[PDB]
């Protein structure tokens, strides 16, 4: 089937994190298939069912486990299994309909969500913004669990959404972007949770016009600039590929 | 039977108005896991209230704690694990407070102020202010 990595916050140590991390970049990207020396994430046309997804599985010292399914072309979580169940964020389009249906196809409990998986919708559900939830081993620690018992009843939804929002982050956020790995290290070595700052926030909304800039550059110029914000959230631009070489390790398949 | 577990509470009783009572949450030896593998939180119940979450503990390693703002700078949740226990400290205790206490459990969980989020409860206690 899909390709699995495993991953456990259980004795979870910096090197555990970067070596699953840096893992799941290799299964995403294996084509070496790069612009401007960032990676690019398959295309999503023609894309044969069998190489769309890959599997994350999660476990905690409580021994409960779930596997996210992630999305080859976008890097983004698309749902998870648990057990007996299975759940799925609501697809954008019949096209991506049918592909889901190939996840977890042994499950005997099949259930696709009413609502989608972008931060907007969750950050609504939570009721909180990705600046007021925290991010860490304990904080993803706790998002397993509550995935877990979801299929039982014990996850009140808002609870849900917040335990999204953490894994998002903390897998395709990191594994988009070297600086956001980078970002939960320092909360993973001392074992200390923290909402994001705004230089966290303001990349992870502009992946997609950050992965269109640079692969639509003239010799590595950006058209246009892209505007970010700093932790004090005061506002600067980037004209170049250049500066984020070391920033964001993979994109989306433009042009 | 996994994550079966009976919790015993107790440290419950009558206070002159800003006293102070500890509360344990007591696991019950044989559970196949121990009490630092789970969440515990604490409530109190009045007769029309229904159950209301003050204080609790995660699972995670990092000892995140949550506290009601009725609560705050007064009531502190902590942990003996060699013991297999949780007490809850409830300092300057007012009158307000009086109510039927309980610790439930969730192994593996968070710190939630929803009855709904814990799997594994406590008798309860009766907390009693007055002169
Ligand atoms: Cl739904
Ligand atoms: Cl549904
Ligand atoms: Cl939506
Ligand atoms: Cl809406
Ligand atoms: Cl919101």
């Amino acid at each position: 089937q899909y390709p699995i990595i495993n991953f456990t916050t259980a004795g979870a140590t910096v090197q555990s994190y970067t070596n699953f991390i840096r893992a799941v970049r290799g299964r995403l990207t294996t084509g070496a298939d790069v612009r401007h020396e960032i990676p690019v994430l398959p295309n999503r046309v023609g894309l044969p069912i069998n190489q769309r997804f890959i599997l994350v599985e999660l476990s905690n010292h409580a021994e409960l486990s779930v596997t996210l399914a992630l999305d080859v072309t976008n890097a983004y979580v698309v749902g998870y299994r648990a057990g007996n169940s299975a759940y799925f964020f609501h697809p954008d389009n019949q096209e991506d309909a049918e592909a889901i249906t190939h996840l977890f196809t042994d499950v005997q409990n099949r259930y696709t969500f009413a609502f989608g998986g972008n931060y907007d919708r969750l950050e609504q559900l939570a009721g909180n913004l990705r600046e007021n939830i925290e991010l860490g081993n304990g904080p993803l620690e706790e998002a397993i669990s509550a995935l877990y018992y979801y299929s039982t009843g014990g996850t009140q939804l808002p609870t849900l959404a917040r335990s999204f929002i953490i894994c998002i982050q903390m897998i395709s956020e990191a594994a988009r972007f070297q600086y956001i790995e980078g970002e939960m290290r320092t909360r993973i070595r001392y074992n200390r949770r923290s909402a994001p700052d705004p230089s966290v926030i303001t990349l992870e909304n502009s992946w997609g016009r950050l992965s269109t800039a640079i692969q639509e550059s003239n010799q590595g110029a950006f058209a246009s600039p892209i505007q970010l914000q700093r932790r004090n959230g005061s506002k600067f631009s980037v004209y170049d590929v250049s500066i984020l070489i070391p920033i964001i390790a993979l994109m989306v398949y433009r042009c | 039977s996994n994550a079966q577990v009976q919790l015993v509470e107790s440290g419950g009783g009558l206070v002159q108005p800003g006293g102070s009572l500890r509360l344990s949450c007591v696991a019950s030896e044989f559970s196949r896991f121990t009490l630092d593998y789970y969440a515990i939180g604490w409530f109190r119940q009045a007769p029309g209230k229904e159950r209301e979450g003050l204080s609790s503990i995660s699972s995670s390693s990092d000892g995140f704690t949550s506290y009601s703002d009725s609560v705050k700078g007064r009531f502190t949740i902590s942990r003996d694990n060699a013991k297999n226990t949780v007490y809850l400290q409830m300092n300057s205790l007012k009158p307000e407070d009086t109510a039927v206490y309980y610790c439930a459990a969730r192994l593996g969980g968070w710190a939630s102020f929803s009855p709904q989020e814990y799997d594994y409860w406590g008798q309860g206690t009766q907390v009693t202010v007055s002169s």
